[PDB]
């Protein structure tokens, strides 16, 4: 009807699940409510064995299954969103899906706050003046106004400089592919000179 | 552009899945790629579920990424048609590519539409003389109909199809339109500058005297052009059909390479196949494309279609298919040529719906039902004179034999447009002389000439004159040789004088190649 | 969906409990 | 020039999902191009091939026992290209354009791309001079 647009275009089935579940959570403004609904179902899912049974088991019938679903969530104050959720799942059987809409609830959620999870390696720890210089040189390679988030990692094999792995994509600012792509550039030069 | 622009979703070879937020396009409605190396057009073919459509490019998808926008045109690939197209070339999308500036567009026409209803259908059955004698007697061509030449891999329906065209065309009046799908662009490019020489195409200011459309697909193009071309030269035919009123000609080479494009892009489109090989829809894919080349009250479309066969088989479903909606079928043979005889109409198995004794006549039907008569008692005699010998059969088998061994030659005929690799002149014979002719070798009036008398002659005439021409040849044989070039007094020069007059070329120099490899 | 973002929902990060200890005082008798 | 003219290219990562019968499936890759050069970290190249909504299929040019899953796949950001120009005469090269006789890189050479259209019809002209076979049964 109207909704709002999702923040990226995903897979299916299991994404355009979360896709409308993000989309029916933002007129509801419940973004970072159902978030952390969904994440208290999958530890629930890591405690009882009864309740992941109705998840797997081919052999539970499927009016036990939405009956039992709906017979816990009657209470406790979760989003009537989540609770219309895991009844359409529990009719359908696709509680299993759980985990992989979580996943793909997560990088709407992420694309949301437009954050970037990377991961820093450099050759030796920084400075409070070179993360400064870092994260700036490092927001040339977001296409946006998105809040980069570091991780520091340590390897002295790259002799100085830094690699940012963006888990899409790698740019590798060191200095050890600045001398080795020095050194490709010189010999290829010479085989023409 | 938000809505009325979706992204690719996909791309599975020449079949890209679009991806729309809202409100998606039409089937048949075509699209454009933003940011392409060359104008990207698909063509919606399905609606796959989930605001996904499924397009069939018109040209190749490399280099297409899966975020690219999508514009919808709101419209079906719609092509420049009018008499500002004549004397031009237009590819699949109807640009020009003929370097000759932008087409002047009577009117912009969608290349999708249906066939003419029933009560616009006419039933009128006149003649096509088309000047060759096999087509004329044994499956002789409606103006206003339907032609098929079927055959494959060489065995001459390409030039069958430039005779016509040299033959027809060129005493036709109408206006036409080649639309070459899926052949060589070498005879593309042979036609279009035979054209130019022969006034049929006319470039620059007199350019609108031009008699001829070339619609290009060839063989080199992504499996959607050369699927879609055809009904592109079936518009611009039909543009002349229905608001210029006019009879038109419509030469289509190889037909079969849209039912093989189409049979290429549904592997991809997610069906299950059909036998040999090909898609589930391909007998409704090539009726609706056949059915909208029809003759209505409005105007005539003579159309001559060749249809490649694969594996010299008919019983493929793409040539059998296409045996439904062709009014004369002119089956092309490979043993026929081998023999041979050109061109290599198999006489027995190419038919006309105007062989009937109410439409050219009685003498006519009479004298083709004759010759195929003495053609089958011979093919009923092939094992027995391949096995026995000739020598065994009766005397009015071995009267049969002959008298088909001498009209199996007299089918055959030099053609004008053949004359350049062959060296005889073509011999156009008119529809009477045939007639004649054969009525002649059939009532026994020349059991007496030889059988390469027959071979390659225009007409009754030149059976005679052939006969007497190599007859003086066994009895060609002139005294001392006729010399006169035992020293020649200074006409004949030396050696060295002759290699005194022949300039000094200049070698240069070991193939100067990186010199101006690096001049870029 | 990937494989590497959905490893990571094998540690907990629910950030509240009002789900997981309401649960299991429902559970047991809806699936007695 | 070279040094200040520098610029350390945000190489494109992309797991191996599935290998076997000679195409990986890929994971990731969200901007590789259809048709596109990708290279294994095994040092194989591969053919962007099919590019799908959850993964990329590559056909892989070599041997693909040394595709695991799990490897990481860089794209190169090219159609598939070979080294063209005056410097591969004389020169062995294998089905990409790597020369297998030992004699070095190519030099004196240039990619471009092995998928081109044909030129068209305006593009063309009728074949007039001959080319000998040296055969005589043939130039007869
Ligand atoms: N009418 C003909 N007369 C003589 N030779 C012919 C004739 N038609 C075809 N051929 C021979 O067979 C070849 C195939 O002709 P073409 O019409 O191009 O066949 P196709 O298009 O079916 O491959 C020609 O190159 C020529 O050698
Ligand atoms: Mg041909």
């Amino acid at each position: 009807l109207k909704l709002p647009t999702a923040p990226l275009q995903l897979s299916g089935t299991s994404a355009q699940i979360a896709t409308l579940l993000w989309q029916v959570a933002a007129k509801e403004n419940q973004l970072d409510k159902v978030q952390d609904e969904l994440y208290q179902f999958i530890e629930l899912f890591k405690q009882h064995s009864e309740l992941r049974r109705l998840a797997t088991d081919p052999f539970v019938p499927t009016l036990v299954r939405t009956k039992i679903i709906s017979s816990v969530l009657k209470d406790s104050g979760a989003s009537e969103i989540t609770k219309k959720l895991f009844e359409a799942l529990a009719d359908e059987g696709a509680l299993s899906a759980l985990l992989e809409v979580t996943v793909n609830y997560e990088e709407l959620m992420l694309a949301h706050k437009k954050e970037v999870y990377c991961t820093v390696i450099t050759a030796e720890p920084l400075d409070k003046l070179e993360r400064v210089e870092l994260t700036k040189k490092a927001e040339k390679f977001v296409d946006a106004g998105f809040k980069l988030v570091m991780q520091e990692k340590i390897d002295k094999k790259l002799l100085g400089g830094f690699v940012i792995e963006f888990s899409d994509r790698r740019v590798d600012m060191s200095t050890a592919k600045k001398v080795e792509e020095f050194n490709n550039f010189v010999n290829k030069l010479v085989l023409s000179i | 552009p938000a809505i009325d622009a979706g992204y690719v979703s996909q791309v599975i070879g020449p079949v890209v899945d679009v991806r729309f937020d809202g409100e998606l396009p039409s089937i048949l409605s075509s699209l454009e790629v933003e940011g392409h190396s060359v104008r990207l057009v698909l063509e919606v073919a399905q609606h796959m579920g989930d605001n996904t459509v499924r397009c069939i490019a018109m040209d190749s998808t490399d280099g297409l990424v899966r975020g690219q926008k999508v514009v919808d045109t709101g419209s079906p690939i719609k092509v420049p048609v009018g008499r500002g197209t004549l004397g031009r070339i237009m590819n699949v999308i109807g640009e020009p590519v003929d370097e000759q500036g932008p087409i002047d567009a009577a009117d912009i026409w969608s290349i999708h539409r249906e066939a003419p209803e029933f009560t616009e259908q006419s039933t009128e059955q006149e003649i096509l003389v088309t000047g060759i004698k096999v087509v004329d007697l044994l499956a002789p061509y409606q103006r206003g109909g339907k032609i098929g030449l079927f055959g494959g891999a060489g065995v001459g329906k390409t030039v069958l199809i430039m005779e016509l065209i040299n033959n027809v065309a060129k005493a036709h009046g109408g206006f036409s339109v080649f639309a070459g799908v899926g052949e060589r662009t070498r005879e593309g490019n042979d036609l279009y500058r035979e054209m130019i020489e022969s006034g049929v195409i006319k470039l620059g200011a007199e350019r609108g005297n031009s008699k001829c459309t070339l619609v290009y697909g060839q063989m080199n193009e992504p499996p959607g052009a050369r699927a879609r071309v055809a009904l592109t030269g079936l518009t611009v035919a039909e543009y002349f059909r229905d608001i210029e009123g006019q009879d038109v000609l419509l030469f289509v080479d190889n037909i079969f390479r849209f039912t093989q494009a189409n049979s290429e892009v549904s592997a991809l489109l997610g069906r299950i196949p059909s036998a040999v090989g090909y898609q589930p829809t391909l007998a409704t894919d090539l009726g609706g494309l056949q059915e909208r080349i029809t003759t209505t009250t409005k105007g005539s479309i003579t159309s001559v279609q060749a249809v490649y066969v694969p594996a010299d088989d008919l019983t493929d479903p793409a040539p059998a298919t296409t045996f439904a909606h062709l009014d004369a079928t002119t089956v092309l043979s490979r043993s026929i040529a081998e023999l041979g005889i050109y061109p290599a109409v198999d006489p027995l198995d190419s038919t006309s719906r105007m062989l009937n004794p109410n439409v050219i006549g009685a003498e006519h039907y009479n004298v083709a039902r004759g010759v195929q008569k003495v053609l089958q008692d011979y093919k009923n005699l092939q094992d027995i004179i391949a096995i026995l010998g000739m020598d065994e059969l009766s005397e009015e088998d071995k009267l049969t034999v002959a008298r088909a061994r001498k009209i199996q030659r007299f089918l055959s005929q030099p053609f004008q447009v053949a004359e350049v690799f062959t060296g005889t002149p073509g011999k156009y014979v008119d529809l009477a002389d045939t007639i004649s002719g054969f009525q002649g070798v059939l009532t026994g009036k020349y059991d007496d000439l030889p059988e390469m008398a027959f071979y390659m002659v225009g007409d009754i005439k030149e059976v005679k004159e052939k006969a007497d021409k190599m007859a003086k040849d066994i009895a060609s044989r002139k005294e001392a040789d006729n010399k006169k070039v035992s020293e020649e007094l200074k006409d004949i020069p030396s050696l060295d004088k002759l290699v005194s007059e022949i300039k000094e070329v200049v070698i240069e120099e070991d193939d100067g190649l990186e010199e101006d490899f690096k001049a870029e | 969906a990937d494989a590497k973002a959905l490893d990571e929902l094998r540690k907990p990060k629910f950030s509240s409990k009002y789900l997981i200890q309401h649960v299991s005082q429902k559970l047991i008798p809806a699936v007695k | 020039e070279w040094e200040k003219s520098y610029q350390p290219p945000v190489i494109h990562l992309g797991r191996v999902l599935s290998v076997g019968d000679g195409i990986a499936r890929v994971y990731g890759l969200k901007s590789v191009q259809a048709g596109e050069l990708v290279c294994f970290d095994s040092g194989v190249k591969g053919m962007a091939l099919n590019l799908q909504a959850d993964h990329v299929g590559v056909v892989v040019f070599g041997n693909d026992s040394v595709i695991h899953q799990g490897d990481l796949v860089y794209r190169t950001g090219q159609i598939v290209n070979v080294p063209i120009g005056p410097g591969t005469l004389g020169r062995v090269t294998d089905g990409l354009g790597q020369p297998i006789d030992g004699k070095g890189p190519l030099t004196n050479v240039r990619s471009s791309l092995v998928e081109v259209k044909a030129p068209g019809i305006i593009a063309r002209q009728s074949v007039r001079e001959p080319l000998f076979t040296g055969v005589k049964a043939v130039d007869a």
